[PDB]
């Protein structure tokens, strides 16, 4: 719930220093880039200035070496000091948390008019007790194709192969299969660049041999990549 | 009752296409060859109200034609708008209208009650076509709702075979009746030593051969005799001493199921493409579509876009394959460089602001116009990445804004010489060449995955069959066989031979969890062995080890024959049957199955 506060404003004579105050929903909604946009009567808005996470700040060459706005004190302080004052920039001002996400996830402010190489190893150790969690992790040496899907298939001896996993490069939303719903859960982790699996209470069905094998979303319908197996004896 | 031969009689034209010596094999409503049809012998009531099963093959030999109307209708109870014909002497009317007929086919207008609220009915002037009895052939259909009437009246020879004539025929389109009423009973009207020859046109697999002219030299049931499906394997209507397989032709499929959506209401797919303000070239949006139903049919001609410049997939039959997810992004940049969103390419914001993999089955999509945006006061607001010290990864946001250093000597974050902000803005005039246009591009990224499908096409849902032969295209995997209601759980996922040579088994219904085991309707590698249309006209067949028994009969390791008898000795080997025994074609004259001459 994004609520921040503007205040500054009124009657202003041409030639001074506009003092604003853009203040945040005492939150951390300052870890992104901000941004002070101008919107004039009957026609779009035009954008003035943009404050960057780290410390930085940047204006349109236009209105160029005419206002500065810092932080200088780690609080909510957006004060915008325009120099250079006129009656031609007289028109409505208020700070959006991030003018870069339009209509998706963008927060305007209320209004104040003014005037005037492919080894995947895994792990895992050996048997299972007949109920309880355990965790499986696999190893990506020499991989970089965050955009690849990932996938714990299950190929033991006897029956077929089963699918269970789905990582999205593209997006991250977990996909899981109809008999793991209620069940062991993946995380792509991109620091580290490798695979987690958290498994949960298994039944004696659950006995299979997984491997860790990726391939991309974009193309065929078969894997590009193997592992070397894993073994989980539930019994 | 009684049962006749119907050799070559019942052969149409599938389409009103006039063509020129062209191949057509398309499966449509034909009477097979050989079909034992129904004979009735008129002097009285005889004939009772027929089944209009598919369509109705009518045919009589005679003079001074009595027998020239015919009762259509759905129940012939005035509830359906009925059929009827009327021809008695000059005047022929065909009223699309209900008629409720009486017990009395024969004429002059009592056959019906009286009248009810009618519908278009055709002015066709053209007449309905001591010597001999003349024969004339009808065929009756409804598909489409086009109410099809073919009919080739020609002068026939005098009484030669007394039964029905030789020779091919192909009846031309005499009517075409717009009227999409359905039809299922079928009569006919007397107009008072004729014969009512009428057949089911029950669906198969038919070949014919056009010619320049306009008129079918030859035709093929595919479905009569092994030689006859092996005449449909090779597309051509000569045959010679050789062996040749089949595929699916003694069993035609009945219906068609698709069942690809299964979801009716839309998704926001036109919030990306008319809104405010997008993002900027550095940083890019992406929505992901869920459980949906896509409809390209309102993207095309609402809002007319630039080229859809589709790469990886092809450009059109996007209607009908259905993903898993599909991603929506958001972008504008300038309108020189926009050639470098297609997959492979390099530049300036193809190298450092957003690249693409070597395999991407999107498509990108541009609306570029600088009447939303570009006013005159100078344009300041999209900023763009300047440069980076490393390469940038495909499908990878750039939210950072490091000072960059280019210099001999690390700046430590000043912004002076050789310090530059990597973030420059842009300017979009409004007055300006095509080479300074801000392309609102999007890039709709269309992957395939493990998952079931959430978002299909926007055709519409069959209902499912089971225990028939019939083709199924559920997620674009076209199969033509028998699904069965199994209980094999765990849906086989086979791809450890990378699927190079083998066909799918069993398949997930797209609809609601379901197993559907995929049988062939009747395979089993039926060679039928060929010695020519020149000799004779008799083949075998043989089977390439599977049962012995089909569910003069000799027994080798190499399956089992029927059409033949064992040779103990040997001669030169002819045509090879298999496991190096060859038959050859001696006098009867017919095949052996003599010892290889080894």
């Amino acid at each position: 719930e994004v609520q921040l506060v503007e205040s500054g404003g009124g009657l202003v004579q041409p030639g001074g220093s506009l003092r604003l105050s853009c203040a945040a929903s005492d939150s951390s909604f300052y870890d992104y880039e901000m941004s002070w946009v101008r919107q004039v009567p009957g026609k779009t808005p035009e954008w003035i200035g943009s404050m960057y996470p780290s410390g930085r700040t940047y204006i349109n060459p236009s209105l160029k070496s005419l206002v500065t706005i810092s932080r200088d004190n780690s609080e909510n302080m957006l004060y915008l000091q325009m120099n250079s004052l006129r009656a031609e920039d007289t028109a409505m001002y208020y700070c959006v948390s991030n003018w870069a996400s339009g209509s998706t996830g963008d927060y305007w402010g209320q209004g104040t008019l003014v005037t005037v190489e492919v080894q995947l190893v895994e792990s895992g150790g050996g048997l299972v007790q007949p109920g309880g969690s355990l965790r499986l992790s696999c190893a990506a040496s020499d991989f970089y194709f965050d955009y690849y899907e990932m996938s714990w298939v299950r190929q033991a001896p006897g029956q077929g192969l089963e699918w269970v996993s789905t990582i999205s490069g593209l997006g991250g939303a977990t996909y899981y299969a109809d008999s793991v719903k209620g069940r062991f859960t993946i995380s792509r982790d991109n620091s580290k660049n490798t695979l987690y699996l958290q498994m949960n209470s298994l039944r004696a069905e659950d006995t299979a041999l997984y491997y860790c094998a990726t391939r991309s979303p974009f193309g065929d319908y078969a894997f590009s990549y193997w592992g070397q197996g894993t073994l989980v004896t539930v019994s | 009752p009684a049962y006749t031969n119907s050799f070559t009689r019942g052969v149409y034209y599938p389409d009103k296409v006039f063509r020129s010596s062209v191949l057509h094999s398309t499966q449509d409503l034909f009477l097979p060859f050989f079909s034992n049809v129904t004979w009735f012998h008129v002097i009285r009531f005889d004939n009772p109200v027929l089944p209009f099963n598919d369509g109705v093959y009518f045919a009589s030999i005679e003079k001074s034609n009595i027998i020239r109307g015919w009762i259509f209708g759905t129940t012939l109870d005035s509830k359906t708008q009925s059929l009827l014909i009327v021809n008695n002497a000059t005047n022929v009317v065909i009223k699309v209208c209900e008629f409720q007929f009486c017990n009395d086919p024969f004429l002059e207008f009592r056959v019906y009650s009286s009248a009810n609220n009618c519908t278009f009915e055709y002015v066709s002037q053209p007449f309905l076509m001591g010597n001999f009895k003349n024969l004339r052939e009808f065929v009756f259909k409804n598909i489409d709702g086009y109410f099809k009437i073919y009919s080739k009246h020609t002068p026939i020879i005098v009484r030669e075979p007394e039964d029905l004539p030789q020779g091919f025929s192909a009846l031309e389109p005499l009517v075409d009746l717009p009227i999409g009423i359905n039809i299922t009973r079928f009569q006919t009207l007397l107009a008072l030593a004729a014969a009512y020859y009428v057949g089911y046109l029950q669906p198969r697999t038919f070949l014919l051969k056009y010619n320049e002219n306009g008129t079918i030299t030859d035709a093929v049931d595919c479905a009569l005799d092994p030689l006859s499906e092996t005449k449909c394997t090779l597309k051509s209507f000569t045959v010679e001493k050789g062996i040749y397989q089949t595929s699916n032709f003694r069993v035609q499929p009945t219906e068609s199921i698709v069942r690809f959506p299964n979801i009716t209401n839309l998704c926001p797919f036109d919030e990306v493409f008319n809104a405010t303000r997008f993002a900027s070239v550095y940083a890019w949006n992406r929505k992901r579509i869920s459980n949906c139903v896509a409809d390209y049919s309102v993207l095309y001609n609402l809002a007319p876009f630039f080229t859809f410049k589709c790469y990886g997939v092809s450009p059109t039959k996007l209607n009908d394959l259905c993903f898993t997810n599909v991603y929506a992004d958001s972008f504008v940049i300038r309108g020189d460089e926009v050639r470098q969103i297609a997959p492979g390419q390099t530049g300036n914001i193809a190298d450092y602001n957003y690249k693409l993999p070597d395999d991407f089955t999107g498509c990108v999509i541009a609306w570029n116009s600088n009447k939303l945006d570009s006013k005159v006061s100078g344009n300041y607001n999209y900023l763009y990445r300047l440069f980076r010290k490393s390469n940038l990864k495909p499908f990878e946001r750039d939210i950072s804004t490091e000072i960059y250093q280019a210099g001999n000597k690390p700046c430590n974050g000043v912004a002076g010489f050789n310090c530059y902000f990597p973030l420059r803005s842009y300017s979009f005039r409004p007055t300006y060449g095509v080479g300074h246009q801000p392309y609102r591009v999007v890039v709709l990224s269309f992957e395939l995955l493990h998952a079931p499908a959430t978002v299909c096409g926007p055709k519409k849902s069959t209902n499912l069959v089971k225990n028939k032969c019939v083709n199924f295209n559920f997620n674009g995997l076209k199969g033509t066989g028998v699904l069965t209601e199994s209980n094999k759980k765990f849906l086989p996922f086979q791809q450890f031979g990378r699927d190079i040579a083998d066909t799918t088994d069993a398949v997930r219904d797209p609809q609601t969890l379901e197993i559907l085991d995929i049988t062939p309707c009747s395979f089993g590698g039926v060679s039928v062995i060929t010695p020519g249309t020149n000799t004779s006209n008799q083949v075998a067949v043989l089977y390439q080890g599977v049962n012995c028994t089909e569910v003069n009969v000799f027994q080798t390791r190499a399956g089992c024959l029927i059409g033949a008898e064992y040779v103990n000795n040997s001669y030169e080997c002819d045509i090879p049957i298999g496991a190096g025994i060859c038959a050859s074609y001696q006098t009867s004259q017919s095949i052996i199955a003599y010892t290889m001459s080894l």
